[PDB]
RNA sequence: GGGACGGGUGAAACAGGAUGAUCCCGCCGAGACCGCCGGCCGCGCAGGCGCCUGCCAAGACCGCCUCUGUCAAUCAAGGGCGAAGGCCGGGGGCUAGAAGGCGAUCAGACACCACCGUAUUCCCGGCCGUAAACGGUGCCGCCCCGCGGCCGGCGCGCGCGU
């Protein structure tokens, strides 16, 4: 019952894929689509499809701070025969969550809802970890709780003053620089060790219909 | 195929695909899609290279297999890709199986450059019940 | 008669504790008493990190691990060595 | 999207596939569950106890030149709680899975292995009142070699370290 069918690569076309602005090197790469036919358009196949793309690859340069770190972006507009894309998400590679643990410590993770000036709605996720302090006899580094939920209502509030409200393109300048996490554990370290201190990943809840400002506003070098 | 069929060629860098592969307990899949995965340049098993059932996840499969798909792709205009290694999981074995490296050194050993690396296996925060009772598969 | 102080498991200062899948038969264990090793490992075997790394194209890429915890039953740890049977007196070592 | 096997086993064979399966990605629905941290840690009368946020009441321990003044110990009868399975009446329906069915193995296999699958497993109200319900050691009280680890609270000392 089988048959052949004639190679479907003989009518295909590729597409460049093309970054924000925040990034140094802004081609991610090419897609292929089907050539329109009927009904089937390819720039309106292709109009909501989703990188994946390393931090380290789209700023060249500290592989060891960037290595780890992976967003995606979202095509919203094909023009010049080019794909335009904003901001999806963010988050972490496995090895790295993998190796935070020990036996030994305390874990404490936290998410809070963050709106925005533009209408996105994101929830954010934030872990951190206790150490051992310089000159501790006992092995273990567990504490009491009275601390934790010091270390948890600071988290709150760093969160809530630093990404209380923001644009997209700030926020993505924060998360694509690290001072986000700085405050966290600067304000952490005060309460007392912070092994890590750090933002596991980002998602986006619901985002308005039409976003061609903010698409313009992304994707252009001076404005930011 | 002509040349609008084919990826771009420009100097500021080279054709970038990611590969899929499944290294299961009973067979393994070598897949390569686009930078999203909404597209399929190369789709090749290790079941279509033996007779024997039992031989399907073998490593000798895997690469007769991956040469094939090499192949292909080079044919499609692909050189670099990078890799997806994956395990059944599910709360199930999450340890690979014998085909992947053989898959690895197949792909390095055929003239296609390295991206990165990471772990798909799909695990999850909370269990539904796994198969086998609560004495075990007993034998 | 009784051969461990402990009766098999390290259980103090409770009644009940939470259950376990052996990852081999899928038995249901104690928590306390299933066997656990931690292991890291790297994804691709040593044999041929060289040759991947030599293709690579990132400058200064570092090889992933595997992080994994295995927990086995006690019939499954004697069948595949992960424990030994032991001497009347060495069964009191508890150092590896 | 793509085009020929896939599942499963010690090895195989039943169920799936050109009506496009397996595989990749995205969205939608429902119901369970709470991972790595997680322990000669801890709480609770025992049975038992692990997502975020908030509310309600409770409890042992330590510290004290606060109060009362024997108000106590243990217990037939009686009362209350009590794993899992099971039952009655209502809800819900995803995983697994007694009964049942089917493929293998065997001399036989109505069993162990593979696959499908009903009650059950989840919630409310109520019965039942059993377990290797085990530290197989009843409760209250006194004396008692030496060394060590962990948890909670308080005090002393200094060169100020959890
Ligand atoms: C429970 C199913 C039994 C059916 N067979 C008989 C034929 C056979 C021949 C083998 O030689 C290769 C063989 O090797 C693994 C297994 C079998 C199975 C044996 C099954 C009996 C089962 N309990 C007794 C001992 C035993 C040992 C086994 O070796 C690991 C085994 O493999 C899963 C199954 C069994
Ligand atoms: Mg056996
Ligand atoms: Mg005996
Ligand atoms: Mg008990
Ligand atoms: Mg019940
Ligand atoms: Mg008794
Ligand atoms: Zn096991």
């Amino acid at each position: 019952t089988q048959r052949k069918n004639p190679d479907p690569y003989l009518k295909k076309e590729w597409y460049p894929v093309i970054a924000p602005a925040h990034f140094k090197s802004r081609h991610i790469g090419q897609t292929p689509v089907t050539k329109t036919a009927g009904l089937r358009v390819a720039t309106d196949v292709i109009n909501h499809r989703v990188y994946e793309v390393n931090l380290g690859d789209l700023n060249p340069g500290a592989e060891d701070l960037n290595g780890n770190t992976k967003f995606y972006l979202q095509t919203q507009l094909v023009s010049d025969g080019k794909c335009l894309t904003n901001f999806h998400g963010m988050d972490i590679t496995r090895h790295k969550y993998g190796s935070l643990f020990r036996k030994g410590c305390d874990c404490i993770d936290v998410f809070m809802d963050i709106p925005t000036t533009d209408g996105y709605l994101l929830r954010v996720f934030v872990i951190a970890f206790t150490d051992r302090f310089r000159f501790q006899r006992r092995k273990n580094c567990h504490v009491k709780g009275r601390v934790i939920r010091m270390m948890r209502a600071g988290i709150y509030e760093t969160l809530h003053n630093e990404l209380g409200k923001v644009s997209i393109p700030v926020l993505v300048t924060k998360l694509s620089n690290f001072e986000v996490n700085a405050k966290l554990t600067e304000a952490l370290q005060k309460i007392t060790m912070c092994r890590d201190v750090m933002i596991r990943r980002v998602k986006v809840v619901k985002r308005p219909r039409n976003t061609m400002e903010l698409l313009s506003t992304m994707h252009d070098s001076n404005q930011v | 195929y002509a040349p609008e069929n084919l990826p771009a060629k420009n100097n500021n860098s080279e054709a970038f695909a990611v590969c899929h592969i499944y290294a299961g307990k009973n067979d393994t899949f070598i897949h390569v899609t686009d930078l999203s995965g909404r597209e399929t340049i190369g789709r090749v098993s290790g079941g279509m290279k033996v007779k024997r059932h039992c031989d399907e996840p073998s490593a000798y499969a895997a690469m007769q297999a991956t040469q094939d798909l090499i192949e292909i792709i080079t044919d499609r205009g692909i050189t670099a890709v990078h890799i997806k290694i994956r395990a059944d999981g599910g709360t199930g074995k999450r340890v690979y199986g014998q085909g992947g490296s053989a898959a690895i050194r197949a792909l390095v050993r055929g003239g296609i450059k390295i991206g990165r690396i990471e772990d798909s296996t799909p695990i999850p925060t909370d269990r539904t019940r796994h198969k086998g009772g609560r004495r075990g598969r007993r034998l | 008669p009784v051969k461990r102080r402990n009766n098999g498991r390290s259980k103090y200062n409770c009644g009940h504790t939470n259950i376990v899948r052996c990852q081999n038969c899928h038995r249901c264990v104690p928590k306390d008493k299933v066997i656990k090793r931690f292991t890291i490992r790297n994804i691709v075997d040593n044999t041929i990190a060289d040759d991947v790394l030599n293709a690579c194209v990132i400058q200064g890429f570092a090889i992933p691990k595997l992080y994994n915890k295995v927990q086995y039953c006690v019939s499954c740890s004697i069948h595949n060595h992960i424990v030994r049977v032991r001497s009347r007196e060495d069964r009191k070592i508890r150092t590896p």
